């Protein structure tokens, strides 16, 4: 049998993920991919840093999420430190935490529609995506990778503006999602390109430990978005999509309705924000203000020491996970009792979502296999967990 | 000679007028180059076409972070390029490997393997200084082919 | 400002392409017209040409 | 003064200067000099792109590039004013259409037997050839021995090195064979009389320099390079077609980089196994390389498997 | 209905007695275990709690209430595996006491 | 104009939701200088340490470890089901 | 006490004190310590003889579904006289409850793997072999994932230093990309950060 | 069960390269940086290996 | 809650099949839809002519490093080492010394612009507000040997401009 | 030792296993040397195979040798197939590395006793 | 020794120096006991610090302030 390794080929998509194919003439029936192109030494590296200093290495763990990562870290730290965050701060973590889902669910369709080979829905949506990075630069520090969420809540307040901008932005977005509905849904060939492909629906679709979509849209109703709270996140109203059967085209149609939920939540979140503060007030965790660290005596000693070493975290293990826009996000943060943490093991999606490519692939073509991968939305560097 | 040296103001102009780059998407510096492909700072048709097969390349681009499991595969593609080539690496993890720099399994530099000509700094260079690096590269081509065999 | 690079402000019907600049000739000893890297602006227009104010 | 391991990023005391260093010989020598770590100062002639493949041998700050002609003086003086040792390997084959080609082996080793020597250098080493004799053969082979004596007036102690014919990867003599895909493969010249010379292997060449660069006491005591075992036969030309199973030129092509139906064809068929009283390679040890093991590497033709 | 909600199963076929066999299928195997472990004390407790509400009342939809599983065909799978669970309780012996106590200082966290 | 309605016969007719915000009615600038309220018990005479004890919470309580008609209590009450979001569930 | 302090609750602290109690009651063969976290988490310390059946008991029930294997990790602890610590984390789907399984081991002593019990441990179980050398029993395919092909270190333990020994470089000596002993341009300056005076009263050690 | 009780002093090797026999470790107590008087940094034994040359780059 | 998408049984009668028969046979689909949504070509191309035109930014944008000083030159840096201890890549290296006047200053001052990961914490750690991430992306030299910035780049680079820097701090210091 | 072994019991299921895969390496050394298209002599490969087995012969304890068996067998998984692209097999030979001195007078002129 | 690395590289060096630029300041005077130094402006520059000026009429530039302060 021919043993071609169609992978390292820089054939668009993402020139990585080099695997083997022991194809039985035309059908595959055996797929054993290799990973480890970026191992980077991540989990060993954090063992020498402090809590505030290690924080951007959670940010660079995806390619896409900037505020959904570091959402799974501060909320994994504030439980250890007996802190609730202040109420103005929680309305921003839901706002940017429900704006990164309008970055994955744009990239999760176009990049899938580029491996397939369509050109024009790649350029028709990233030109609208530019209207959104101006937000990131205006609020935090940079284009994408922002050390913005801290353990002491939000870093700083978003400036004057950004409320007649987001309302200006979000009132003209549903026309753009009505474009791709005409581009892909009512079309037949793309429907014929993906129906009854990847029919994985049994209880081994959950014994493989999958997280969401490539879950509930295939069947079993469950999510971490209204059975487990984060912040002020249950006080808004929305629904969660479910597809019919257990193929890719009934996990594709989650993502059209999923983007039709984030517009509602943003248009529901803006009406409910109170004026208030930014940081936690007790200042053993938050740094004091700049106009304060130049006047009093108490401000500097709880400033100058708070950057030489970090916080004082109590011992005892902990664990949590939140909704990453492609899955769960496990962090088993072992604390020791000093400024420097102990072991920090992460669970990212793709461990389950790509080990189950063995079950999902066989009985099918070779041209099916590239169409499988862009449905799970697998990003490397994120499989470094 | 005024006759012969007039000719390389076409040929050394023609190679800096049509560059067909390869991109190695490995890490977060890949994503920002896609926004350069997105038609705000529209990368196409300013002299340079989009993606292309690995055979027909002139300017290879290493972006992101190199691991020791990719150090053989980089050199083999680097051999298959034709002769008037150039290497330009964006991203602060291609100039010393950013941080991750003291890790046990990251290539220190992306310079101890391939010879690279233009160094753009930064976690993501914002697709704003990177067209500036490319216009630096066409500015670097002031070389000559005549008055090389005409001298020696 | 300043030399011959009259920064044209357009008719307020664009953004990203309303405040375009003109490079003409030999800012600090360069060539005539066919080599401009775009770094030749004085470090005061970075407040304005980048649309920061 | 030295420090620590000389694996990479060390100091090792020495500061050399290698001219030429763009051909087959001068590149591969420096690729050892950036491994132990030193201030390697390599000035090139007229080629910014032709040294691009050279740089990833010295780590960082160890190499440096300068420009020089050679018929000018200070360009060969400004660079060499801060060093310790200096070797030279400059030269080539056939006369240029613009140059003079005689004094290039006479005044150009003298141009760096200038104030260069007076500046305070030591262990200056030039290259020779085993077959460069004062006899009336050839136009290129002789007029190399003229530089062996007329420039030997300057630098009274040098240890000028004398190599035999070399074989490596991209030389000219061994690649003169099997580049002869033609309507007839003739040896030189249909006779098995004098073939062959002593093909020393290229690792032994670069190993002889680095032992001599702080030997010590190797100045004046000139050295010769032993070849393989032992003389060689006519079988070499048959050995080519048996196992083979029968850089700044121009933009299109160079008009004249020929096979040169002139005194090129005789400069190799003049063997001259010379005097064995030179010490010259085994004492500058250790260099011992056969031919039958390194022959698989350089030869490359259409079969590639069997 | 023709689709059972949770995709991957089929309504196959009859409620109210496919269950009623499988509870009683367990209870006969339940008597085989020697009674010193409290595994019997709670498992026979909930099956008699279940089967009393199972047997035998209309409708299918009423049997969904007061029996907290998924749909009724999936409630089979709630106890399908439990039959495979209790028969391996004879094979290994959890009713035996503790074995291999740890060496007297191990589960102390701060080093 | 005649090139206008050909865009209005093709793919509906929008005319207002352009792909550029480069025109007017994009928010240009904002004038005023900001000042931040300092609210959460930053003041004095009641706001006072040993009341705000944001840290120093005790160990995890050990339950019965080595060295009765129970109702077989579940870890939690089971998940009651969902509604169907009466907008267009089909 | 105030705002900006996490409001704890007692309902989940009650049932998780209730549920996990009769777990040790019905298998007093493998369970050696159970503890309740002060923020609604549970640990069931298990000697690894019962590595398969206790999972197999939590594999299925009518009062405990627990069929969502989320997290297999591995934590080393030197100065314990049995170093390593395999820790699971599993999820009840129908009940919204988290519980972890802490099973210690040592290096050379193997562990009966969870291959028939769960099929999400296909790539997780191999990872501990590549990073520590903990040879699990009877796995159908043990291989090398997330490391390079020539390592001998199992790096995620503590004796492996920050850099390796294998700083890689290229030469044009023939064609090869050859290994070499490791050489840095900078020390990785190691600080000293542990302030004295014991900020924590509750976790005070036995004073000996 | 296959208990097979036996006895050997466990010396493991092959995982480093050569620095078993080359170096010598040191076990000691860190004792009171005497710019101040906090005694929390007692109670824990530490280690540190041999120190070798530091040159100038 | 729920929603059941792509869950709709077909019509299956006499007349509505003619809407599904004219679809496949004569292609009233795929042209009315997909030939009109592409054209849609008459819109204005939103492209920035980069060497002439430039895009928007923010007043808090990061970039090139620089050092500030007081009115008439004082070296605002006080060498309190705090930017060093929070740099995640340890790109800072500072050796200080008592200068002969008496007040302490710096001798070596380094930013590994290769290693620099741009966490910007140096800008938010200096008490006397010395180091500032200056907003100019002008870069891209040709060697690795050049981007290691010594001190006499940075004071010079902090003095190629100041009015660019001094207006952005003065418009943003009230927030932070 | 209150610990169960891996495969062997005591030294005799062990020492027959290290002999076992030695033949699998021994027919592999001529098999790969024309496959990976590298050029040394084949007897050097057979010397380096027995080089590796003989060095670790100072073990008097089971399940460590058995631990090396799992290490020794996993080497063949990449080896029989093509998973080491012309570098990892060349990594066995410290070829371009400078020689260690290993002599007392030779160490004394260079180095601060490394 | 090091003088070879910049040949044809022109040695881009600083021009002004703050080694001694305090000394050209008009050293301030008050005739009081203790003075604030929020020099450079409020909420920027060096923090508030109080200096005794009784003894060889000076303060000592406050370290932070840098400007020569006296009476
Ligand atoms: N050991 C042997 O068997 C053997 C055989 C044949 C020849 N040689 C001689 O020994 C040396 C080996 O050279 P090679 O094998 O490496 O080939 P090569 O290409 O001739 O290298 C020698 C260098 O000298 C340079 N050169 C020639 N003329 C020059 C001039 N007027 N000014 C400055 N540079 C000049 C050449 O090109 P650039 O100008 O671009 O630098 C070249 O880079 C040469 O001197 C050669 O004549 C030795
Ligand atoms: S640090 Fe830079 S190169 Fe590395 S992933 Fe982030 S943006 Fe890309
Ligand atoms: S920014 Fe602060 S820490 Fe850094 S050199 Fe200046 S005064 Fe010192
Ligand atoms: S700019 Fe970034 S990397 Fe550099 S010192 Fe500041 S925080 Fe560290
Ligand atoms: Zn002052």
């Amino acid at each position: 049998n021919l043993t071609l390794n169609f992978g390292p080929q820089h054939p668009a998509a993402h020139g990585v993920l080099r695997l083997v194919m022991e194809l039985s003439g035309e059908m595959v029936r055996k797929c054993d991919p290799h990973i480890g192109l970026l191992h980077r030494g991540t989990e060993k590296l954090i063992e020498y840093k402090t809590y505030l200093q290690a924080l951007p290495y959670f940010d660079r763990l995806d390619y896409v999420s900037m505020m959904c990562n570091e959402q799974a870290y501060s909320l994994a730290v504030e439980k250890l430190l007996n802190i609730q965050p202040p109420p103005r701060a929680q309305w921003i973590r839901v706002l940017f935490g429900e704006i990164t889902r309008l970055l994955n669910h744009i990239m999760a369709v176009t990049t899938h529609a580029l491996d397939i080979g369509a050109m024009t829905p790649f350029f028709w949506m990233f030109e609208e995506r530019e209207k959104m990075f101006e937000f990131y630069e205006r609020v935090s520090g940079a284009r994408m990778h922002a050390a913005y969420v801290r353990p002491g809540g939000v870093h700083q307040d978003l400036p004057l503006g950004l409320m007649d901008d987001i309302y200006e932005f979000s009132k003209n977005f549903s026309l753009r999602i009505d474009e791709l509905e005409e581009m892909l849904t009512n079309n037949r060939i793309w429907r014929n390109r993906t129906v009854d492909i990847g029919i994985v629906t049994a209880e081994d679709a959950l014994n493989y430990g999958f997280s969401g979509v490539m879950l509930r849209g295939s069947g079993i109703q469950w999510d971490l978005r209204k059975t487990q709270p984060y912040d002020v996140y249950d006080q808004v109203e929305f629904d969660v999509p479910i597809g019919s059967r257990g193929d890719c085209y009934d996990r594709y149609l989650c993502r059209v309705e999923e983007m039709r939920q984030s517009i509602r939540i943003i248009s529901q979140c803006l009406n409910k924000m109170p004026p208030g503060e930014i940081k936690v007030d007790d200042a053993k965790v938050s740094p004091p203000k700049r106009a304060e660290m130049k006047t009093s005596m108490e401000s500097l000693i709880h400033h100058f020491k708070l950057y030489t070493e970090g916080y004082q975290v109590p011992p005892g293990a902990t664990y949590t996970a939140i909704e990453a826009p492609k899955g769960e996000f496990g962090v088993y943060l072992v604390s020791d009792g000093s400024s420097r943490p102990y072991r920090c093991k992460i669970k990212a999606p793709g461990f389950a979502h790509l080990a189950g490519l063995d079950k999902m692939s066989k009985g099918h073509m070779l041209a099916d296999v590239v169409a499988i991968i862009g449905t799970q939305d697998i990003v490397f560097g994120e499989v470094d967990r | 000679e005024y006759v012969v040296a007039k000719l390389d103001d076409l040929i050394n102009w023609a190679r800096r007028s049509s560059l067909w780059p390869m991109t190695f998407g490995l890490a977060c510096c890949a994503v920002e180059m896609m926004h350069m492909a997105a038609p705000r700072y529209d990368m196409d048709r300013f002299g340079v076409v989009f993606r292309a097969s690995p055979r027909q390349s002139d300017v290879m681009i290493v972006a992101g972070t190199l691991t020791n499991k990719m150090a053989p595969a980089l050199r083999k593609v680097y051999d298959q390029m034709p002769e008037p080539r150039y290497v330009v690496s964006m991203g602060s993890c291609a100039n010393g490997g950013g941080y991750y720099h003291y890790s046990y399994s990251v290539v220190r530099g992306c310079d101890r393997i391939v010879p690279v000509d233009i160094y753009v700094p930064g976690c993501p260079p914002t697709a704003e200084a990177l067209l500036y690096g490319i216009l630096q590269l066409q500015k670097k081509i002031k070389r000559e082919k005549r008055l090389r065999i005409w001298y020696r | 400002d300043k030399y011959g690079n009259k920064y044209y402000e357009d008719n307020k019907q664009f953004f990203g392409r309303h405040r375009w600049v003109i490079y003409t000739t030999e800012m600090n000893g360069k060539n005539t017209f066919w080599d401009v890297d775009g770094s030749m602006v004085p470090p005061e227009w970075h407040r304005w040409l980048h649309c920061m104010t | 003064i030295p420090h620590g391991k000389g694996g990479r990023s060390s100091v090792s005391g020495i500061v050399a200067t290698v001219f030429g260093a763009t051909g087959f010989l001068g590149r591969y020598v420096v690729n050892h000099l950036g491994r132990m770590g030193s201030q390697v100062i390599v000035p090139h002639r007229c080629e910014p792109y032709d040294t691009m493949h050279l740089r990833p041998m010295g780590d960082l700050g160890q190499i440096i590039f300068m420009d020089w002609n050679g018929r000018d003086k200070d360009s060969i003086r400004r660079a060499v004013e801060h060093s310790s040792v200096v070797i030279n390997l400059v030269g080539r084959e056939w006369e240029t259409q613009n140059f003079d080609f005689e004094d290039v082996f006479v005044k150009i080793p003298q141009a760096i037997a200038q104030v260069s020597k007076e500046a305070g250098v030591e262990k200056f080493i030039h290259i020779s050839h085993l077959n460069a004799d004062i006899k009336s053969s050839s136009k290129y082979l002789r007029s190399k021995a003229v530089g062996e004596k007329e420039v030997r007036e300057t630098f009274p102690e040098a240890t000028i090195i004398k190599p035999a014919e070399i074989f490596g990867r991209e030389d000219r003599f061994l690649n003169y064979f099997a580049n002869i895909r033609w309507f007839g493969g003739v040896p030189l010249i249909s006779l098995g009389k004098k073939t062959v010379k002593q093909p020393v292997y290229i690792v032994d060449v670069t190993k002889g320099i680095i032992n001599a660069i702080k030997d010590p006491d190797a100045r004046g005591k000139t050295f010769a390079f032993v070849g393989p075992s032992r003389y060689l036969l006519f079988d070499l030309v048959q050995y080519v077609f048996a196992v083979a199973h029968r850089i700044g030129r121009l933009f299109e092509i160079s008009p004249f980089e020929p096979w040169t139906t002139r005194d090129k064809v005789e400069r190799i068929h003049t063997t001259d196994k010379i005097l064995p009283h030179l010490p010259g390679l085994e004492d500058l040890g250790v260099e011992a390389t056969p031919l039958e093991l390194k022959a698989i590497e350089v030869l490359r033709r259409h079969r590639t498997y069997r | 209905k023709k689709t059972t909600g949770l995709v991957g199963l089929a309504v196959c076929e009859t409620p109210h007695e496919r269950l009623k066999i499988l509870y009683t299928k367990i209870l006969d195997v339940l008597g085989h275990i020697p009674k010193n472990a409290a595994y019997r004390k709670y498992t026979e407790q909930i099956t008699n709690e279940k089967l009393s509400m199972v047997k035998a009342e209309p409708d299918v939809k009423k049997l969904e209430e007061r029996l907290q599983g998924g749909q009724i065909e999936e409630v089979i799978l709630q106890a399908e595996n439990e039959l495979s669970l209790a028969r391996k309780m004879i094979q290994w012996k959890p009713w035996e006491p503790l074995v291999e106590e740890p060496p007297a200082s191990q589960w102390k966290w701060p080093i | 104009r005649f090139i206008q309605w050909l865009r209005n016969w093709a793919s509906g007719r929008d005319l207002q939701a352009k792909l550029q915000l480069r025109y007017q009615e994009i928010s240009k600038r904002t004038q005023p200088p900001p000042k931040l309220p300092v609210g959460p018990s930053h003041k004095l005479s009641n706001n006072y340490y040993c009341t705000r004890d944001g840290r120093r919470e005790a160990m995890p309580p050990s339950i019965v470890m080595s060295s009765s008609e129970k109702k077989a209590v579940s870890p939690a009450p089971p998940i009651k089901r969902w509604e169907l979001s009466q907008d267009e569930p089909y | 006490t105030r705002p900006t302090v996490r409001p704890r609750n007692d309902v989940a602290h009650k049932q998780l004190s209730a549920f996990g109690e009769y777990v040790a009651e019905i298998l007093p063969k493998y369970v050696q310590q159970v503890q309740v976290s002060c923020f609604n988490e549970l640990e069931i310390c298990i000697h690894p003889d019962g590595v398969i059946p206790v999972l197999t008991f939590l594999r299925d029930h009518s009062n405990a579904q627990f069929k969502s294997l989320a997290d297999l990790t591995a934590v080393d602890i030197p100065t314990r006289q049995n170093r390593f610590e395999i820790v699971y984390n599993l999820l009840s789907l129908r009940f919204n409850s988290r519980i972890r399984v802490k099973t210690y081991t040592d290096e050379l002593t193997p562990i009966e793997s969870s291959v028939p019990v769960y099929k999400a441990a296909n790539w997780y179980e191999r990872e501990i072999w590549d990073m520590f050398g903990v040879f699990f029993a009877n796995h159908p395919d043990l291989r090398r994932i997330l490391t390079d092909y020539g390592f001998e270190g199992h790096p995620f333990r503590k004796d492996f230093p920050l850099s390796g020994y294998v700083e890689l470089r290229y030469d044009d000596e023939v064609k090869r990309v050859v290994a070499e002993p490791v050489e840095l341009a900078q020390e990785f300056r190691k600080f000293d950060l542990n302030s004295p005076w014991e900020a924590f009263p509750a976790y005070r050690q036995p004073p000996e | 069960i296959t208990v097979d009780e036996k006895l050997d002093i466990t010396t493991i090797t092959g995982v480093p390269e050569e620095h078993i026999k080359t170096r010598k470790a040191r076990i000691f107590v860190p004792a009171r940086n005497n710019m101040q008087s906090g005694v929390n940094n007692t109670k824990k034994w530490k280690m540190e290996f041999d120190t070798r040359e530091r040159w100038e780059n | 809650t729920y929603k059941y998408v792509n869950l709709r049984e077909p019509s299956m009668d006499m007349k509505s099949v003619t809407d599904r028969a004219a679809q496949t046979l004569l292609w009233t689909e795929l042209i009315r839809g997909l030939g009109m949504t592409l054209s849609y070509l008459f819109r204005e191309p939103a492209t920035i002519n980069y060497p002439f035109e430039k895009g928007p930014l923010s007043p808090r944008f990061r970039g090139e490093h620089a050092l500030r000083r007081y009115p008439s030159g004082e070296e605002r840096c006080i060498a309190c080492k705090l930017c060093e201890a929070v740099c995640p890549a340890q790109a800072i290296t500072i050796e200080a010394e008592p200068r002969a006047d008496g007040s302490r200053r710096t001798t070596r001052y380094d930013i590994d612009m290769t290693k620099c990961i741009y966490c910007g914490f140096c800008q938010e750690a200096c008490p006397v507000d010395a180091i500032v991430e200056g907003p100019n992306f002008e870069f891209s030299t040709e060697t690795h040997e050049e981007l290691l910035y010594n001190k006499e780049k940075l004071l010079n680079n902090g003095d190629k401009w100041e009015a660019e820097i001094a207006a952005n701090i003065q418009a943003d210091y009230l927030y932070r | 030792t209150s610990v169960k072994p891996i495969f062997s019991r005591d030294m005799n299921e062990a020492k027959r296993r290290v002999r076992e895969l030695y033949r699998a390496w021994y027919r592999e050394v001529p098999n790969t040397v024309h496959l990976f298209q590298l050029d040394i002599s084949v007897k050097q490969g057979r010397d380096k195979v027995r080089e590796m087995f003989k060095k670790n012969a100072h073990i008097t304890d089971p399940r460590v040798v058995d631990l090396l068996v799992i290490k020794g067998k996993m080497e063949l998984e990449e080896t029989i197939k093509v998973w080491k692209q012309r570098t990892h097999v060349m990594r066995f030979f410290h070829e371009t590395e400078a020689p260690r001195p290993k002599d007392f007078l030779s160490k004394f002129y260079v180095g601060h006793d490394p | 020794y090091r003088k070879v690395r910049f040949v044809g590289r022109q040695k881009e060096v600083n021009e002004n120096f703050a080694i001694d630029l305090i000394a050209e300041q008009p050293v301030s005077q008050v005739g009081s006991r203790v003075i604030s130094c929020d020099g450079g402006g409020g909420a920027l520059g060096h923090p508030r610090v109080y200096i005794n000026l009784d003894k060889e009429t000076k303060t000592g530039t406050c370290g932070y302030c840098g400007l020569q302060f006296r009476q």
